[PDB]
RNA sequence: GGACAAAGAUAAAAACACAACGUAUGGCGAAACACGUCAUACAGAUCCGGUAGGUAGUCCGGACAUAAACAGCGGGCGCUGUUUAUAAGUAACCUUCCUCCUUAGGUCGUCCAUUCUUUGUC
């Protein structure tokens, strides 16, 4: 039976100077053969801790690792701006080696309401034979948000793809784009299209809609 | 001083073979264990394979057993991963990592490569179509408006998007590409501008897809009435 | 004084040699496994009987224990049964008797048996 490493939390929000703890639980004994790594976007992971307590050469002393039974924790005594990344734990006690699902440490910020825009299909695209309608949720925090598509007040499922930006360097905010793909004919057979958004900063679920073939 | 450079990645059809290389510098691979770890786009690390020192012992993960082979060539100081019968789930960035010295680093991986991308897909190279996400005609008179470009049906990654030939960089969000069911990529780039400027100021998005030799400049303008 | 005899107490007592190749755990070697090396442990010197007077870690027989192979049953694993092994070696040497396995086979031997006491009869 392969060893499982269960890492919590998957995502954590904190501020500079915070004391942060990330845990990994092993399905079986892995003795002390556990390591912690840091990965920043677009870059290779870097070793932080080996043998589950030892600080790897050149890593700052604000990182520590502890073992309690089969539970291992990585602790940052005081967060610094360079310390916001994804962190991974790995067991190397028995092959096959297993890695934790990861924990992303992100900047904590004031709740910001999303600004919602709706873009109707372009005429060039309708000449191509497909229709895409894009909802934009702009400059909101936190990342958790829900986008729902209504066609003539009919909820659509399985036709929507979402994309989220990383946290902004200045706003410490997120942005999300939702694209709904319909055929030109299916688009031509309905009139009202609405993007309903729910967010923590929204005191009510905002809806931004347009009516087909209208200014 | 110590370095690992992966190479040999690229685009391969499903059921096809690829052979990755991990060239080492600043150390001899014979005195270390060498590991391959992959990361699918938008997902976590996955251990793939390991080769031990002085025996050649090879250990693999279930996802790759029988279809992947890890080898080492000490005279060229290079590790190798041979992939056969590749499938879509194998698309990932592949790192090779050195396991550290047991006295110094336990079993942690102390040096990694930059990675190399492996894309398993039957898609052919295609330049994007670029459509105007025109600003809302109902935009507020003195409020912020949003306008954008949709870059659609292009393979493979990446594309680059600038606005007004890079003069307009503030308030622009270029979203990560999402692979759609077609196997072609799609993304959108949007910018928020003051609504007073929509008739006075012209907004162009410049989309580049080097793999297909595609340069397009699309002007986004409010539509009639 | 002595002789023959039985019954006691006491003492003695077998040559030569006795093997970690290997396995396990741990440390180290640029070292998760393999490999090399080192450390430690592991080789039925168990129990009972017999060997014709006595003396057995090694003889002979049985029991137990441990290991391996094989057969069978049940739902790689477990249980049951049987067989074999547990040094080399009672080999080799010295040595008696017997047999046409005689250029052999079996078989007697190889060590100790001291000191003192009681009784019966001459
Ligand atoms: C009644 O008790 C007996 C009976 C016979 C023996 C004995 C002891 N040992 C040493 C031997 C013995 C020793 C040997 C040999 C032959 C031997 C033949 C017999 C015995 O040749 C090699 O060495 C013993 O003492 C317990
Ligand atoms: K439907
Ligand atoms: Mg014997
Ligand atoms: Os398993
Ligand atoms: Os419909």
């Amino acid at each position: 039976s392969d060893i499982q490493m269960t890492q919590s939390p998957s995502s954590l929000s904190a501020s500079v100077g915070d004391r942060v703890t990330i845990t990994c639980r092993a399905s079986q004994s892995v003795s002390s053969a556990v390591a912690w790594y840091q990965q920043k976007p677009g870059k290779a992971p870097k070793l932080l801790i080996y043998s589950a307590s030892s600080l790897y050469s050149g890593v700052p002393s604000r990182f520590s690792g502890s073992r309690s039974g089969t539970d291992f924790t990585l602790t940052i005594s005081s967060l610094q701006p360079e310390d916001f990344a994804t962190y991974y734990c790995q067991q190397s006690y028995s092959f096959p080696n297993t890695f934790g699902q990861g924990t992303k440490v992100e900047i904590k910020r004031t709740v910001a309401a999303p600004s919602v825009f709706i873009f109707p299909p372009s005429d060039e695209q309708l000449k191509s034979g497909t229709a895409s309608v894009v909802c934009l949720l702009n400059n909101f925090y936190p990342r958790e948000a829900k986008v729902q598509w209504k066609v003539d007040n009919a909820l659509q499922s399985g036709n929507s793809q979402e994309s989220v930006t990383e946290q902004d360097s200045k706003d410490s905010t997120y942005s999300l784009s939702s694209t709904l793909t319909l055929s030109k004919a299916d688009y031509e057979k309905h009139k009202v299209y609405a993007c309903e958004v729910t967010h923590q900063g929204l005191s009510s679920p905002v809806t931004k809609s347009f009516n087909r073939g209208e200014c | 001083e110590v370095q690992l450079v992966e190479s040999g990645g690229g685009l391969v059809q499903p059921g096809g073979s690829l052979r990755l290389s991990c060239a080492a510098s600043g150390f001899y691979i014979s005195y270390s264990s060498i590991h391959w770890v992959r990361q699918a786009p938008g997902k976590g690390l996955e251990w793939v394979a390991s080769i031990s020192p002085y025996s050649g012992s090879t250990y693999y993960a279930d996802s790759v057993k029988g279809r992947f082979t890890i080898s080492a060539d000490t005279s060229k100081n290079t590790a190798y991963l041979q992939m056969n019968s590749l499938r879509a789930e194998d698309t990932a960035v592949y790192y090779c990592a050195r396991q550290g010295y047991r006295r110094r680093s336990g079993r942690g991986f102390d040096y990694w490569g930059q990675g190399t991308l492996v894309t398993v897909s039957s898609a052919s190279t295609k330049g994007p179509s670029v459509f105007p996400l025109a600003p809302s005609s109902k935009s507020t008179s003195g409020g912020t408006a949003a306008l954008g470009c949709l870059v659609k049906d292009y393979f493979p990654e990446p594309v680059t998007v600038s606005w007004n030939s890079g003069a307009l960089t503030s308030g622009v969000h270029t979203f990560p590409a999402v692979l759609q069911s077609s196997g072609l990529y799609s993304l959108s780039s949007v910018v928020t501008v003051p609504s007073s400027s929509l008739g006075t100021q012209t907004y162009i998005c410049n989309v580049n897809h080097k793999p297909s030799n595609t340069k397009v400049d699309k002007k986004v303008e409010p539509k009639s009435c």
